[PDB]
């Protein structure tokens, strides 16, 4: 099971009638190479060993194709102005979203490509890779034209082409990652007591915690999954229960790097 | 691989 | 008009314990626009040499970075997460509390 993905921001600034364009790509959910036009010559850059083994000619078609992107988000920022009528020199950020996700044959199961303006969805094509959804009125004009000119067709060419092709040629060049949440609850006296079910050193980031002996509705306190930046995460979940009657509740962890979800307590 | 895009918003 | 307010954790990458070196995370995620100013403090003052992932943002939209520094955790000694952003009206401090 595998995907692909490019990232990409522009963000218009004051004045500077140039955008910066950042356009960070991933493999597996892990970055690969990154473009920041705020780079003295920017170009494409490797962030992984295994990229390394890629000659000068990819960098060379990899960094003109950054260029060709940069230019084109330069023209939709500046449109964009115009079709909600924003005022000069602010600030705005235009993103995509793109790429494939292979089964674990290393077929299509899906291909993705979002628009977002200012941090909100705009435009996004289909499951179907001919049709698309917009969500507001400016995302509709957009739709038109584009359906009208069948640019589903070219997206739909390139991710059914070349980005499984390059994914193939990528994963080759890179057979299987995880690692399990070492987890353990903690006891912390309220004014009663608090319980906090700890989950550390698993990888990838996809978690559940919860508490118990029925499924443990809510008064649940819970953190979003955080980084311990050596490349695993962390996360816990805690529920507050008076005295005593701690032994009563239980803490499950359901991860894919465990042989089976860990049962916890004390 | 990048993807090179085609009509602008 | 549509910015996303930062949420900040800070959080040691080993278990704590007094007197052993260790990795002081602060993570900022849900902010948009991209531009944040971010600061680590030790008992109040910047902690210099704090290393700073690259501009990244989630399947949602929203923007995140991983800052993160040295230490050697005490008993007295505060660290915290100064981060300024247009999402608010002035610098949010989020303190480290070694139980979360």
């Amino acid at each position: 099971p595998h995907s692909m993905r490019y990232f990409e921001t522009a963000v218009s600034r004051p004045g500077l009638e140039e955008p910066r364009y950042i356009s960070v790509g991933y493999v597996d959910n892990k970055e690969f190479v990154r473009f920041d036009s705020d780079a003295e010559n920017p170009r494409y850059e490797p962030r992984a060993p295994w990229m390394e083994q890629e000659g000068p000619e990819y960098w060379e078609r990899e960094t003109q194709k950054a260029k060709g992107q940069e230019q084109w988000f330069r023209v939709s920022l500046r449109n964009l102005l115009g079709y909600y009528n924003q005022s000069a020199g602010g600030s705005h950020t235009l993103q995509q979203m793109s790429g494939c996700d292979l089964g674990s044959d290393w077929r299509l199961l899906r291909g993705y490509l979002q628009f977002a303006y200012e941090g909100r969805d705009y435009i996004a094509l289909n499951e179907d890779l001919k049709t698309w959804t917009a969500a507001d009125m400016a995302a509709q004009i957009t739709r038109r034209k584009w359906e009208q000119s069948g640019a589903a067709e070219h997206y739909k060419a390139y991710l059914e082409g070349e980005c499984v092709e390059w994914l193939h040629r990528y994963l080759k060049n890179g057979l299987l990652r995880t690692d399990s949440p070492k987890a353990h609850v903690t006891h912390h006296p309220r004014s009663e007591v608090t319980l906090r079910c700890w989950a550390l050193g698993f990888y990838p980031a996809d978690i559940t915690l919860t508490w118990q002996g029925e499924e443990l509705t809510q008064d649940m306190e819970l953190v979003e999954t955080r980084p311990a930046g050596d490349g695993t995460f962390q996360k816990w979940a805690s529920v507050v229960v008076p005295l005593g009657k701690e032994q009563n509740y239980t803490c499950r962890v359901y991860h894919e790097g465990l042989p089976e979800p860990l049962t916890l307590r004390w | 691989y990048q993807l090179e895009n085609y009509c602008g918003l | 008009m549509i910015q996303k307010t930062p949420q900040i954790q800070v959080y040691s990458r080993h278990p704590p314990e007094n007197g052993k070196p260790n990795i002081l995370n602060c993570y900022v995620t849900q902010f948009h626009p991209p531009h944040i100013e971010i600061q680590m403090l030790k008992n109040g003052k910047k902690i210099p040499k704090v290393e700073m992932s690259d501009m990244s943002f989630s399947k949602d939209w929203s923007f995140y970075i991983l800052a993160h520094t040295e230490f050697t955790p005490t008993e007295t000694d505060t660290y915290a997460c100064r981060v300024k952003h247009d999402s608010m009206a002035e610098p949010k401090t989020v303190y480290w509390d070694r139980d979360m």
